[PDB]
């Protein structure tokens, strides 16, 4: 009753994320914040 | 048992587009109950869920506002439809519901071919994709209007079925009426005038066998495209009539209907010239020409754009069919005048066989096998006879066109109505000595009937068997083949198979070009293992050979440049559990390369299980 | 059929990938607030009882309508798994 | 008004240029979109009387199947190009107008080359009649009339000059008509006719104009049911 | 072997009485052995029908006998064959055993006969299962009839002769599925046994001996015989057939009428005038419509519903029991514990519903009250009750309701209480309550109709008389049948029926075309000829001639080759009519349909709607106890099966989730389906 | 007027009773008899209003599937015969008229047996309702309304008396339409359309009346092409 090995259930794509250029700059801003003092 | 399921009788949905399907609102309501409940709360119809529930617990209590809610919940969602035997992956297809009144389920006509479903009471089930994911896949890779080409063959499956062809065919056919006096206008100017007046008279038809132009061409010439049809509308030219017309840069001698078909496609897809390049207006559109058209349009213009063409054809085919007024009368089934001849000639010949046995020449057996040989030949004779009749005298015989056009009818079938069904076998298998002299047009006698009955049962008894033998098979195949799935990077093991374009033994030994089909089967959408330079073009290595390429190699083998072809294949793959992109090929239900993650194992096991239902079934071993 | 399905197919390396993208985009479109979109102003999603599709009919019909444009980015590993959900809650209201 | 009468055919229009014009009109009761679209169509094509080249006379040419020296095009191709010509006269006084044109030598003959006539106008000036080489002599008289529908050159057989040749009659500023009847859902009942008809026009008149004329002809004909006998 | 009578209509109830099966005792023929038995053996002649047996696995093993087939002394079907001594044929008949049949040279009935004289030297006969052209001097025995060769059920087919034995089977089984209409009609063309069928079946009520009629009630016809006696003949008003089809005897005799012995006093469920009648001969055009008739779809004229044409009365019998629980007797009372009197209206009688009340899905048919828990009360429900009204009847609403699908108006009810008269009440069963409901079923888009030939199909669209195909004189077609369905299948007989039909329409007459001896192509062309005069003759006199339309279609017709070029339209149309086709205009456009189209009076029946038909649809519902998969029953529909073949279908697609769903959230995921629902909510 | 306008549709009529009415009208141009006859037909069948039995109440009968003693016919047969009844009221003031009839014993019940109502008339007197034997008691109230088209008894569900039973609505007073377009020869040109349409009516309205209503619906619809958008 597990997901099928074949299809959208491919190790090749089970993992894929999406982004908006807005959320792209927002995450890099989190990286910028990493600079201490 | 699925929780969000349903099932009703199905019914043809002519206006419906491949995209959608007609679903009884009454069904939709229960199906999408929870989706509705909540949506009721988002609107003023109900305060809460439990409320919204009791609100619908009785039929008389529903405010018309609820329908507007459900109709809103189903906006872009889609459902799955199933058929009785799910034989292949298309056995289930996704569509956008368009809610409708009543009990029946409106189904599209084009997909009636994928699911083997006719409307003599067939019933389809219906399921619902709940997750946003299940929906995503469902409407992306499971929706009908996307899977147009079969996984078995790169041939379309959205082919204009029965009625559509029948329509599209009748419109594009040309007529020929009476040849009495001279047919020579190619040369004299007195020929144009005399046979133009003689036609005005009663002697020359508008469509006479007169090489260059029958007077039907002489009389009417049409400047622009439209001009042509307008005359038709006014009752000047029928659609099936032979006339001359000016198109883009040519004076083309083609019929009204043909010219119109041209537009239909030209319109379906606005790249007009591209519409002309992939169409053959030199012939009546049979299912094959159409089939072809579809395929071409698919590779050429793009998937969705094809879909449009599909319904475009669907629509006009349907319409034109109605007006064509094709019907079925008893007299339309025409029996040849030659039937009596062929019969009697073979009749007396039977007498000789008898005299030859009465004397002691032919053994008990020799007699038998000689008689049957008489009929088997005589019967096939009447067959090509009836056709010739129609081919020559009634080109537009109802019963005929349907069979010519990809529409409906089998040569062997026609034979039984117009000509005669001649030999039926005894219970065991030994064919009967006496034939069935009758046709269905005339009274199949009390006994020639009984005689033919035997053979009927065996066919039915056989059909009853593949209903499950078909499974016997697919089962086994899927037991061994399920694990097989496309999961890769070009498998680096280049060990390849060579496809033969020639066969050693039809007649003992003579090398010959394989049938365009088999070869197609072998190299369509494959991946070249090694590079091959053939007629002038350099097929590179690893290139996926399109049907156009596999059309080249053949043309090349015809010339004598190649006897084999290097090509990757599953038989030589390295991925232990699985097969790769380059070794599988093209054919996803789509025509490009295979997409990683396709369940090939089964796709395969299925394509092979279905047709199995058509193969004979006497004894396994 | 559906809008530029070919165009879409072409934008991915694998058919089955396009399905995952759209589905995950549709997911986020609803969870973080449905205004998490990249193309609303002039010509956008629309339904006709009114022109109200502008608010919440079909999630993925949107996802696809954006993906067809070149503003979104789908990668195998574009932005670290847990920091994504955090930055998205921070910037998109509507709950 | 508010209930049944306010629920009235919303006549909506969409027209670009003078050639194409879409026209939508809903709601309509049961099977009325058809009841209307069809007649209008039949009218839009036959009835919107128009103009078309009814006869031609090349001076040295006798039959229609001849070819003129210095002239690339053949008689049959030119008589064909003339069917393409769209003219427009302003008043009834003009029933049959003979347009004249004569051009010689290395010149291209276009419709603008016809000598202007007082109450007549040529909307098809740049249309191409022929390509004359050298020593190219073409002097003709092309008849023009006001009629309705399609009339084969055989049916009329016009006789201005004995060596002239009749042409087929394309009497209509309308090119093609097309109407669709798709369902529309209005609250209570779903069964609804929505009639939208698409009209194309050579430019002489406009889709809208055409349509108006059409409906009137119908109206005018519906009045002919007055005096019993 | 003993089974429910199949009275979907008398014919059905009869065939079901006379069919012969294989399986059974087991000791005569189990499930394994097949194909040699299942095949139509040579001897099956006049003893068993070769068509009758049902489709599906159980094929050929179960089949009804033939016309003249009779079980002599010990179960040996003897088919009758008449004697022919020398070149002389007799009216004497011998019911022969399978075996002895082989010792003789037998001939067919089609043999030209002068009386006792055979007429052609080389005439067909068949020794032993072998077709043999024998001489008149060898012809020892002759076939009795065309009828004996098949079964009753089959004999009812018009021109059986022109229809593929294969599809003729469908035709025979279709009749067994004929539902009685409140407007029965005999076929415009019959074979000859319709009479005998209704008669030998016990549909219509016949007169014993001559006399006159006394009273003609809607419920009884007390006839007076000339013998000085008079008897009251009740008529099963409205009775419930096992399968829910109405069985009423409508009196056809007026008051004070001298009756011939054996004449119909009343008509049976489906008889018009002593003749079998199912469905109704309807004028039909046989051409393609948009797609409304695409593979096997049928387009119907709204007009057919205007007149109560295909309309039938059904009756389902809902039943509920007052059970004795140890928790307390389930009372049947007008009391419905939790919410409204609105729903109690038609529950007029305290408890039962009032007769003649229109019941819709979800209305109480009967009320009953059982106890709330298994053994203990409820702590949480304890608080709530106390909050707004502690003193509350702790009884549970378990009341027979109208199951989805439909109900009509209640017509009869039955209640059996404590002091039983002479009835058998099961144990624990305190009392029972029957509710007979009736409902009119006017034909609609979901229904399926089919002619005797085998053309089976469903209504896809009911068109407004406004625009369907109309003939020159204002009369329009009722149904439009797709042509394509005819070539493939091979039953020209329907096409033959329609032609004779057209004739009977204008000639206002019905005919009887026997099995293989019936009407002949020339005879029909002859009647068509007569019809042209009724059609077109009145047209001439009424004042008008031919249309531009009519002429136009003629042009295209000669170009076709259906009419001899050069003859007058009037003459041409006669030719064209004789061919069985006439000119038809669109109706939507008024233009003609390029090319003549046949039309005519074809008989078509309406088929019974099974329970499955009732389009099911389940959202959520019960679940099996041991297996946790969805289960239905009484009012919740029960889920659909997702079979392996279906799994693969998805597997093949990249439907990963969609397949998981089908395996988890939708059927077995206990914790899954729950959170599922809620989540959706 | 004298030339083209005097040469005008000679509207001729032939009507017997209120059921049949033939209507000829010629001359007409090319293919117009069809252009007109067909729409009118479409209208004459769908569009026009009439009368039909909308509800019934037998006094002792509760549901439609019952049978009345002393009465040969069954409820369902009788309600069926009533649909056959054609009534005719004279003015708008009569929207819903309830006709009453009660007959006892050995008499045949025909439509004439209904008690007369001031502004209403029964054109179907001799129609057969029932055959009563002895002790035959039939007392009923049959509603009658003015509507359009077909309305299933299910759709309206009329409620005069709680034990009453609704009937199906057969509101087109038009039975059948039929039109022919035969050639007529007027002097000069032979191609001429002659349109004659035959109309049949249940009696409620008259052929002529119907026709008039028809043409108007058409006209009213041709006006709906006024305001562009
Ligand atoms: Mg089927
Ligand atoms: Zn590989």
């Amino acid at each position: 009753g597990r997901l099928i090995p074949a299809g959208t259930g491919s190790d090749f794509v089970r993992f894929t994320q999406v982004v908006d250029q807005k959320t792209l700059k927002a995450i890099e801003e989190a990286r910028k914040e990493a600079v201490e003092a | 048992r699925v929780d969000y399921s349903g099932r009703s009788v199905i019914v043809v949905g002519p206006q419906l587009k491949l995209h959608q399907c007609g679903l009884p609102k009454r069904m939709a309501l229960e199906l999408f109950k929870p989706f509705l409940l909540k949506k009721m709360e988002e609107k003023g119809i109900a305060p809460n869920v439990k409320a919204a529930r009791r609100m619908l617990e009785r039929q008389r209590d529903i405010k018309d506002e609820v329908w507007d809610a459900l109709e809103e919940v189903i906006h872009g969602k889609v459902v799955l439809l199933n058929r009785a035997p799910t034989l292949h992956r298309l056995g289930i297809q996704a569509f956008q519901p368009v809610l409708v009144e009543g009990q029946s389920i409106q189904l599209h006509p084009l997909v009636c071919e994928a699911f083997n479903a006719d409307f003599d009471g067939d019933q389809m089930a219906v399921h619902v994709p709940l997750s946003s994911f299940a929906q995503a896949e469902a409407r992306i890779q499971m929706l009908s209007a996307h899977n147009l080409l079969s996984p078995a063959s790169g041939e379309p499956l959205a082919k204009p079925s029965r009625d559509i062809i029948l329509g599209l065919y009748y419109i594009t056919q040309v007529r020929k009426e009476k040849k009495g006096a001279g047919l020579e206008f190619a040369t004299p100017e007195e020929a144009l005038a005399a046979h133009e007046r003689g036609e005005v008279a009663l002697n020359a038809p508008i469509k006479v066998a007169g090489r260059e132009t029958s007077v039907g061409r002489l009389k009417y010439v049409f400047a622009n495209p439209d001009e042509a049809l307008l005359a038709v509308a006014h009752g000047i030219v029928d659609l099936q009539d032979v006339v001359t017309v000016r198109y883009m840069g040519k004076r083309l001698e083609t019929s009204p209907g043909r010219i119109l078909f041209a537009r239909i496609v030209a319109e379906a897809v606005e790249d007009e010239k591209v519409a002309w390049e992939l169409i053959q207006l030199d012939v009546p559109q049979e299912k094959n020409s159409l089939k072809d058209l579809v395929y071409q349009a698919f590779l050429r213009l793009g998937m969705e754009k094809t879909a449009r063409l599909l319904d475009a054809l669907k629509y006009y085919g349907f319409t034109f069919s109605t007006t064509s007024g094709i019907t079925i009368g008893i007299d339309d089934a025409v029996i040849p005048e030659e039937k009596k001849q062929y019969l009697e000639e073979a009749d007396r010949k039977l007498l000789q066989i008898e005299q030859a046995y009465e004397m002691g020449f032919l053994t008990d057996r020799e007699r038998y096998d000689q008689i049957l040989q008489l009929w088997t030949e005589t019967t096939e004779k009447v067959t090509q006879a009836v056709f010739k009749n129609f081919e020559e005298n009634y080109p537009f015989n109802p019963l005929y066109v349907m069979a010519q056009s990809g529409a409906r009818g089998n040569p062997q079938q026609i034979r039984q109505l117009c000509g005669l069904r001649g030999l039926m076998q005894k219970p065991s298998g030994e064919t009967f000595e006496v034939p069935v002299r009758s046709s269905f047009r005339e009274g199949l006698t009390v006994l020639e009937y009984f005689i033919s009955s035997h053979g009927a049962r065996k066919g039915g008894a056989d059909t009853a068997l593949r209903t499950a033998d078909s499974g016997y098979l697919t089962r086994k195949l899927v037991d061994v083949t399920h694990e097989i799935v496309v999961r890769e990077a070009d498998c680096g093991t280049t060990n390849y198979i060579s496809v033969p374009l020639f066969q050693p033994d039809e007649v003992t030994r003579s090398l010959r070009l394989r049938k365009r089909a088999d070869i197609e089967a072998g190299l369509y959408g494959r991946v070249l293992a090694r590079e091959v330079e053939v007629l002038g073009v350099r097929l590179e290595e690893g290139r996926y050979l399109s049907m156009d390429d596999v059309h080249l190699l053949i043309k090349a083998a015809e010339a004598g440049e190649i006897q084999e072809v290097p090509v990757r294949s599953p038989l030589t793959c390295q991925t232990r559990y699985g097969v790769c992109q380059k070794c599988y090929g093209y054919d996803l239900s789509m025509a490009r390369p295979v997409s990683i993650g396709e369940a090939v194992g089964i796709v395969a096991a299925q394509s092979i299980g279905e047709p199995g239902t058509q193969l004979t079934m006497r004894t396994f071993h | 059929a559906e809008p530029g399905i070919d165009k879409l197919f072409g934008m991915v390396d694998s058919k089955y990938r396009l399905t995952v993208v759209v589905a995950k985009r549709a997911q986020q479109l609803l969870r973080h607030g449905f205004k998490n979109t990249v193309l609303e102003p002039e010509e956008r999603p629309k339904m006709q009882t009114l022109e109200g599709l502008f608010d919440d009919p079909n999630a993925e019909t949107w996802a696809m309508k954006e993906l067809l444009t070149g503003r979104l980015v789908f990668g195998e590993n574009l932005v670290p798994e847990d920091r994504l959900q955090k930055e998205m809650e921070r910037i998109y209201p509507g709950e | 008004m508010l209930d049944s009468k306010l629920k009235a055919p919303v006549f909506t229009v969409r027209t670009q240029g003078r050639e194409y014009g879409e026209f939508v009109l809903e709601p309509l009761e049961r099977g009325f979109g058809v009841t209307l679209g069809n007649p209008l169509r039949r009218i839009l094509l036959s009835s919107i009387p128009g103009t078309a080249v009814t006869s031609v006379y090349i001076e040295d040419v006798l039959h229609e199947f001849s070819t003129i020296p210095g002239v690339k095009e053949d008689v049959v191709e030119i008589i064909l190009n003339l069917k393409e010509l769209v003219v427009r006269f302003l008043n009834p006084s003009l029933q049959t107008v003979t347009l004249l044109l004569k051009a010689e030598g290395p010149k291209e003959v276009k419709a603008r080359d016809f000598l202007p006539v007082a109450d007549v106008e040529i909307m098809n000036p740049d249309l191409h009649i022929a390509t004359l080489e050298e020593g190219g002599r073409l002097n003709m008289e092309v008849r023009v009339d006001r009629g309705v529908g399609y009339v084969p050159a055989e049916k009329h057989g016009i006789k201005d000059r004995i060596n002239a040749i009749p042409v087929d009659a394309v009497f209509s500023p309308v090119r093609r008509v097309a109407f669709q009847v798709e369902d529309t859902r209005l609250g209570q009942r779903t069964d609804l006719d929505k009639l939208t008809l698409r009209i194309w026009t050579d430019g002489s008149v406009t889709p809208l104009e055409a349509l108006n004329q059409a409906v009137e002809i119908l109206r005018e004909h519906l009045t002919y049911f007055s005096n019993p006998q | 072997l003993s089974q429910f009578k199949d009275e979907t209509n008398p014919l059905s109830s009869l065939r079901h009485k006379r069919r012969i099966s294989a399986l059974g005792p087991g000791g005569l023929t189990r499930e394994r052995a097949g194909f040699d038995v299942r095949d139509v053996h040579r001897t099956h002649y006049g003893r068993i029908c070769p068509v009758e047996t049902p489709e599906g696995a159980n094929i050929g093993l179960i089949t009804s006998l033939a016309a003249y087939a009779r079980v002599d002394e010990l179960g040996f079907i003897r088919t009758p064959y008449r004697r022919v001594v020398g070149g002389v044929v007799t009216d004497e008949v011998v019911y022969m055993t399978a075996t002895e049949e082989d010792r003789y040279t037998i001939a067919q009935a089609n043999t030209p006969l002068e009386g006792n004289r055979i007429a052609a030297e080389r005439v067909v006969a068949r020794r032993k299962g072998e077709p043999v052209i024998v001489s008149p001097e060898e012809v020892e025995f002759m076939d009795v009839s065309p009828k004996q060769v098949f079964s009753v059920n089959t004999n009812l087919i018009p021109f059986l002769e022109h229809d593929d034995a294969n599809r003729a089977l469908m035709g025979s089984n279709m009749q067994t599925q004929a539902v009685p209409l409140i407007r029965a009609q005999a076929p415009v063309v019959m074979t000859g046994l319709e009479e005998r069928v209704v008669r030998d079946s016990l549909a219509a009520l016949y007169a014993e001996e001559d006399g006159e009629v006394a009273k003609v009630d809607g419920n009884r016809i007390v006839v007076r015989y000339e013998d000085g006696r008079l008897v009251e003949y009740p008529l099963r008003r409205f009775y419930r057939s096992n399968q829910g089809t109405a069985l009423d005897q409508r009196p056809r005799v007026v008051v004070g009428q001298r009756v011939r012995k054996g004449d119909l006093l009343a008509d049976g469920p489906a008889s018009e005038n002593g003749f079998l009648a199912l469905g109704q001969n309807v004028l039909v055009a046989i051409m393609p419509f948009d797609g409304y008739n695409f593979e096997d779809a049928i387009v119907i004229s709204e007009e057919l519903l205007k007149r109560d044409f295909y309309t039938s009365i059904h009756i389902e019998r809902y039943e509920i029991e007052a059970r004795d629980t140890k928790l307390g007797p389930e009372r049947i009372t007008r009391d419905i514990p939790h919410l409204s009197e609105a729903a109690l209206r038609d529950l007029d009688e305290e408890g039962v519903v009032r007769i003649g009340a229109e019941v819709k899905p979800g209305d109480i048919l009967v009320g009953r009250t059982s106890f709330k828990g298994e053994s203990e009360p409820t702590p949480e429900e304890r608080l709530l009750r106390s909050i707004f009204g502690e003193k509350a009847r702790d009884v549970k609403d378990t009341s027979l309701r109208v199951p989805p699908g439909e109900g009509g108006i209640v017509v009869r009810t039955v209640r059996l209480r404590r002091g039983d008269p002479g009835v058998e009440l099961k144990p624990g069963v305190r009392e029972v309550v029957r509710v007979y409901v009736a409902q009119k079923r006017k034909l609609q888009v979901g229904d399926k109709l089919a002619n005797r030939h085998g053309n089976k199909g469903v209504v896809a669209k009911i068109l407004p008389v406004e625009d369907m195909p109309h003939l020159p004189d204002g009369t329009p077609v009722d149904v439009i049948l797709n042509p394509l369905g005819v070539p493939s299948r091979m039953n020209l007989g329907q096409i033959l029926e329609t032609h004779l039909g057209l004739a009977g329409y204008f000639l206002g007459q019905r005919y009887i075309s026997p099995i293989f001896d019936g009407a002949k192509e020339p005879e029909i062309k002859e009647l068509l000829a007569q019809a042209f005069e009724v059609y077109f003759g009145k047209r001439k006199g009424e004042g008008f001639g031919v249309d531009k339309r009519e002429v136009e279609v003629l042009r295209r017709a000669e170009k076709l080759g259906l009419v001899t070029p050069g003859k007058t339209p009037e003459e041409q149309l006669k030719e064209l009519f004789l061919q069985g086709k006439v000119v038809l205009y669109d109706g939507r456009t008024g233009e003609p349909i390029e090319g003549p189209i046949v039309v005519g009076q074809m008989f078509i029946m309406k088929l019974y709607h099974m329970v499955e038909d009732k389009m099911h649809a389940r959202s959520t519902g019960p679940y099996s106890l041991i297996t946790q998969q969805p289960l239905g029953g009484k009012a919740q529909f029960g889920g659909q099966r997702f079979g392996e073949m279906e799994v693969w279908a998805l597997e093949a697609y990249g439907a990963a989730h969609t397949l998981q769903e089908m395996l988890t959230l939708k059927s077995d995921d206990i914790e899954g389906r729950n959170a599922a629902y809620e989540a959706i909510i």
